[PDB]
């Protein structure tokens, strides 16, 4: 199976540089192109240049301006793409791609990084819990930043009639909310426990919700 | 740039019928060594971008055989022959004929079911909130269907607009409805002034709204 895995979100000061990487598995590494794709708010996409680790060759779109720059490890089969003097307009999600034979068919896709580019700094959530056939909870998650945070309901084991709303800014700091419904013979006689992380902030929270 | 030019860019589909997406770049895409670099890519929620179509016509090893694509020149198209649940995502053409690589702005596709409507629930702010000084009121409106739908927030019997930021699921792909979250967030000495919240969903499931309220004295 051929794998991509990239390194987690990043948050950049305006004007900072960031290094992001591809580690590659399942395959011959220097036998394939990498290339390295921006999307912007989750819809268009936009090719940054490609890579050849057998040579350590790379080309770039002309648009970046001579901003990236590619680099490959062979040893540890990883690819690298160091972005620099980033502006608010550099904020997205950066893919690495594998082509066939290489630079032109691009044939499996990393899992994205995202890459946030702001003046403010990391603030953690307040995750407060929200509490009144089915009844429905949910975890509200208030004022932090950046994107993304990851929600689960009783560390997975709570996964069918869950849903987690988009995050929406205001004022420069994000919110979102977290839904779950279970059977009301289920709660409040069973434990329900919304967990929330942030990872720039190197936060988890667990809170139970109760009756109030 | 070659610029690509999918058409539409939004398809609203019934399970099990056909589907058509049609692909312009502004340049011929035939390669001088015989072949045209004309791709197709499936983005789906919570995946990552997989490849659909390359070469115009080859299908990727994970595709189905519902999928087909065709074209030549400068004109080329995606047909899906019957659409199934697992099809919900985003659909882009993309060239790699000329440098740059460049890619189709994306056609989403969703899905036609019956008309459901929403599940409403209220929630008053937390303990743990109002501790802190502040107050947040939240409505869930869930999985219902088609996608339009209104809020409006009552306090004291009084319409209230300010203050109130609203959130929207992407489709979802086990049972083709959306939810809605819509939070008003007041200072906690507001909250204090007031006893009644109320939550009114108008959706085209009935010509009488869904309200969910609470009481501060209950």
């Amino acid at each position: 199976e051929v794998q991509l895995q990239q390194s987690g979100p990043e948050l950049v000061k305006t004007g900072a540089s960031v290094k992001i990487s591809c580690k590659a598995s399942g395959y011959s590494f220097t036998s394939y192109y990498m290339h390295w794709v921006k999307q912007s708010h989750g819809k268009s996409l936009e090719w940054i240049g490609e890579i050849n680790p057998y040579n350590g060759g790379a080309s770039y779109n002309q648009k970046i301006k001579g901003r990236a720059t590619f680099t490959v490890d062979t040893s540890s089969r990883t690819a690298y793409m160091q972005f620099n003097s980033l502006t608010s307009e550099d904020s997205a999600v950066y893919y690495c791609a594998r082509s066939i034979y290489g630079h032109s068919v691009l044939d499996y896709w990393g899992q994205g990084t995202s890459v946030s580019v702001s003046s403010a700094k990391t603030t953690p959530p307040s995750v407060y819990p929200l509490a009144p056939s089915m009844v429905t909870l949910g975890c509200l998650v208030k004022g932090y930043f950046p994107e993304p945070v990851t929600v689960t309901w009783n560390s997975g084991s709570l996964s069918s009639g869950v849903h987690t709303f988009p995050a929406v800014l205001q004022s420069d700091l994000y919110t979102l909310s977290s839904s779950v419904t279970v059977p009301s013979s289920t709660w409040p006689s069973q434990t329900v426990t919304c967990n929330v992380a942030h990872p720039a902030s190197s936060t988890k929270v667990d809170k139970k919700i109760v009756p109030r | 740039d070659v610029v690509m030019t999918q058409t539409p860019l939004t398809l609203s589909v019934t399970i099990g019928q056909p589907a058509s997406i049609s692909c312009k770049s502004s340049q011929s895409l035939l390669d001088s060594d015989g072949k045209t670099y004309l791709n197709w890519l499936l983005q789906r929620p919570g995946q990552s971008p997989k490849r659909l179509i390359y070469l115009v016509s080859k299908l990727d090893s994970g595709v189905p055989d519902r999928f087909t694509g065709s074209g030549s020149g400068t004109d080329f198209t995606l047909k899906i022959s019957r659409v199934e649940a697992e099809d919900l995502g985003v659909y882009y053409c993309w060239q790699g004929t000329h440098f740059p690589l460049t890619f189709g702005a994306g056609t989403k596709l969703e899905l036609k079911r019956a008309d459901a409507a929403p599940t409403v629930s209220i929630f008053p702010p937390s303990s743990e909130q109002l501790t802190s000084g502040g107050a947040s009121v939240v409505c869930f409106l869930n999985n219902f269907y088609p996608k339009d739908i209104n809020v409006k927030w009552k306090i004291d019997g009084s319409e209230r607009q300010n203050g109130v930021l609203n959130s929207w699921t992407d489709q979802d792909s086990k049972d083709s409805t959306y939810s809605m979250s819509s939070t008003l967030t007041l200072t906690k000495d507001e909250y204090e002034r007031h006893n009644s919240y109320t939550c009114e969903a108008t959706h085209k499931t009935s010509t009488s709204p869904i309200v969910k309220s609470f009481n501060r004295n209950e």
